[PDB]
């Protein structure tokens, strides 16, 4: 009988303006308050490689495992993803620019409990 | 005492009749309505009706 209104759990975003020709956006779950993130959207101003990394260290990225998830080309939106990372699993998401110049990158999603 | 029993039955039977007439009127002719729509029935339905 009891009726509750459901609002979705905390928004998460990582962004960079003018990330250089081989530089990257390091999406780090440490920046989320619940400690884990689920990236739905990656808006990219040019071609990018997406890479999922596990660190050998609890709080800095020192690469243990690395897998390139996909390559996106042109300017556009990838949406409806469930790219998943958390601090306690030491998981980082990297978006690397592969354009012949600087681009803008905006990743968005929501927090998940650690 | 069967006459007392039957006096009791006749009394109760009429009182039941009064109650039928009363309830039927009360339910049929109320100008206000609170449509619960299968939800918040109980106190919230009573309070909403008030
Ligand atoms: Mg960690
Ligand atoms: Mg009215």
């Amino acid at each position: 009988t009891d009726t509750i209104v459901n609002v979705q759990g905390s928004f998460f975003s990582a962004s960079a303006s003018g990330v250089a020709d081989t530089e990257s956006l390091l999406i780090d779950p440490q920046d989320a308050k619940f400690g884990a993130i689920e990236i739905h959207n990656i808006a990219h101003g040019g071609s990018v490689d997406v890479e999922l990394l596990t660190s050998s260290d609890d709080t800095e990225l020192v690469e243990d495992a690395a897998v390139t998830l996909d390559s996106f080309t042109g300017e556009g939106i990838s949406q409806g993803n469930q790219i998943e990372a958390s601090d306690n699993t030491n998981t980082y998401i990297r978006i690397t620019n592969t354009s012949g110049g600087a681009i803008d990158i905006i990743a968005t999603g929501r927090e998940v409990s650690q | 005492d069967l006459i007392e029993r039957n006096i009791q039955r006749v009394g109760a039977s009429l009182e039941n009749g009064i109650n039928r007439v009363f309830l039927t009127e009360l339910v049929d002719n109320a100008q206000n309505n609170h449509d619960t729509a299968g939800s918040n029935q109980g106190y919230q339905a009573l309070n909403s009706a008030v």
